[PDB]
């Protein structure tokens, strides 16, 4: 079993450098190159550079020329990639693949380098109350707006998991403020609105937050 | 600098089909091309290499061909799991590059979104901030144009949105757009509109509310 295990996710303030690692097991470390690919969120794979553990020989993509620095320890079977002057553009997932030469045979699970100067902030929950009293519509859309939080992630359940069908917890967006924010909605029967209680259970472990916000029809 | 251009960008197929993805290099790379598959929050899995050699372990329905600058990935019997995104890349010369990728999503009949507009809460307004939310529920296909309109004035740059991953039951997509304004700013107007344009709509559907009016 070949195996490349990368370091734990990193959170860094702009301007800071970072040193991600990759440990291989399952073969001859010094017989294969160790590659490094960057993949920003929702983006593709960008190659950073390559290094021969055998002697430290290294060839970098000129674009990361001033950003990436691949070093390697042949005694501890690990390769390193130190990034400098971390900025937003540096926020991505860094992978370490091994090549039985030209091909990337085995990859690492990747490391998530998140560059932001923002500090741990619990979210502010707001209701997304249903608005309408008709006979044409049967479903009513309601939900919660977990807003201005950091870092990821925020877990959201309805009526403590008693509600799952129709629920929709979208992917968090990273606001200009640098803080995260997401919305959760569930489509439910207008009739139930006055007989069933709806509550979203938002938790943000980072800030040790837990909040239940009853979302009801704004009559 | 060799460029790898895939095609299409999004392949919408149905289980069993025999899908074929293309990847064109901008320079000869002999057969130094390799295909990878990738699922959300997972590391790329090598599929083919050498332009045709099926990596040890890959299912046989996967096959790759090509040489020079024209390459094509092939799945003869698209399985319920082969639904993901596929990348091609060349390691011929430096620097190594990858294709933009091809999303192979599940096909289904068109279905317009179910739209809902949400005024900002009073609670949030107390904090001098207003977030207007527009919900486009379970629609297909994924292409959807959303436009906010305050007092019928087009907005720009004050709205963000996120799309769910193709649902696992009705294979639809849900989008959520947010128009962020300041308390005063917000109170300085009446009508807030959310115009949604989608293939499943004969004409753009709008959903609006008025500050105050219940």
């Amino acid at each position: 079993q070949v195996q490349l295990v990368q370091s734990g996710a990193e959170l860094k303030k702009p301007g800071s450098s970072v040193k991600v690692s990759c440990k291989a097991s399952g073969y001859i470390f010094t017989s294969s190159w160790i590659n490094w690919v960057k993949q920003a969120p929702g983006q593709g794979l960008e190659w950073i550079g390559r290094i021969d553990p055998s002697d430290g020989e290294v060839h970098y993509n000129q674009d990361f020329k001033d950003k990436a620095t691949l070093t390697v320890d042949k005694s501890t079977n690990t390769a390193y990639m130190e990034l400098s002057s971390l900025r937003s553009e540096d926020t991505a997932v860094y992978y370490c693949a091994r090549g039985f030469l030209p091909w990337f045979a085995d990859w690492g699970q990747g490391t998530l380098v998140t560059v932001s100067s923002a500090s741990t902030k619990g979210p502010s929950v707001f209701p997304l109350a249903p608005s309408s009293k008709s006979t044409s519509g049967g479903t009513a859309a309601l939900g919660c707006l977990v807003k201005d939080y950091f870092p990821e992630p925020v877990t959201v359940s309805w009526n403590s998991g008693a509600l799952t069908s129709g629920v929709h917890t979208f992917p968090a967006v990273l606001q200009s403020s640098g803080l995260y924010s997401l919305s959760s909605v569930v489509t439910v029967p207008s009739s139930s609105l006055g007989t069933q209680t709806y509550i979203c259970n938002v938790n943000h472990k980072p800030s040790n937050t837990k909040v239940d916000k009853k979302v009801e029809p704004k009559s | 600098d060799i460029q790898m251009t895939q095609s299409p960008s999004t392949l919408s197929a149905s289980v069993g089909d025999r899908v074929t993805i293309t990847c064109k290099a901008s320079e000869n790379v002999d057969t130094y091309v390799s295909w990878y598959q990738q699922k959300p929050g997972k590391a790329p899995k090598l599929l083919i290499y050498g332009a045709s050699n099926r990596y040890t372990g890959v299912p046989s329905r996967f096959s790759g061909s090509g040489s020079g600058t024209d390459f094509t990935l092939t799945i003869s019997s698209l399985q319920p799991d082969d639904f993901a995104t596929y990348y091609c890349g060349q390691s011929y010369n430096y620097p190594f590059t990858f294709g933009q990728g091809t999303k192979v999503e599940v096909k289904r009949t068109v279905a317009a979104p179910s739209v809902f507009i949400f005024p900002p809460s009073d609670e949030q307004l107390k904090s001098g901030t207003a977030s207007v939310v527009c919900l486009l529920n379970n629609f297909y296909p994924r292409e959807a144009k959303v436009q906010w309109k305050v007092d019928n004035a087009l907005q720009s740059g004050n709205s963000q949105e996120s799309v769910t991953e193709q649902d696992s039951k009705d294979s639809t997509y849900s989008l959520s757009s947010t128009l962020t304004l300041s308390k005063a700013d917000y109170e300085k107007h009446k009508v807030y509109a959310c115009e949604v344009t989608h293939q499943g709509l004969s004409s753009p559907v709008t959903k609006s509310f008025n500050r105050g009016e219940c």
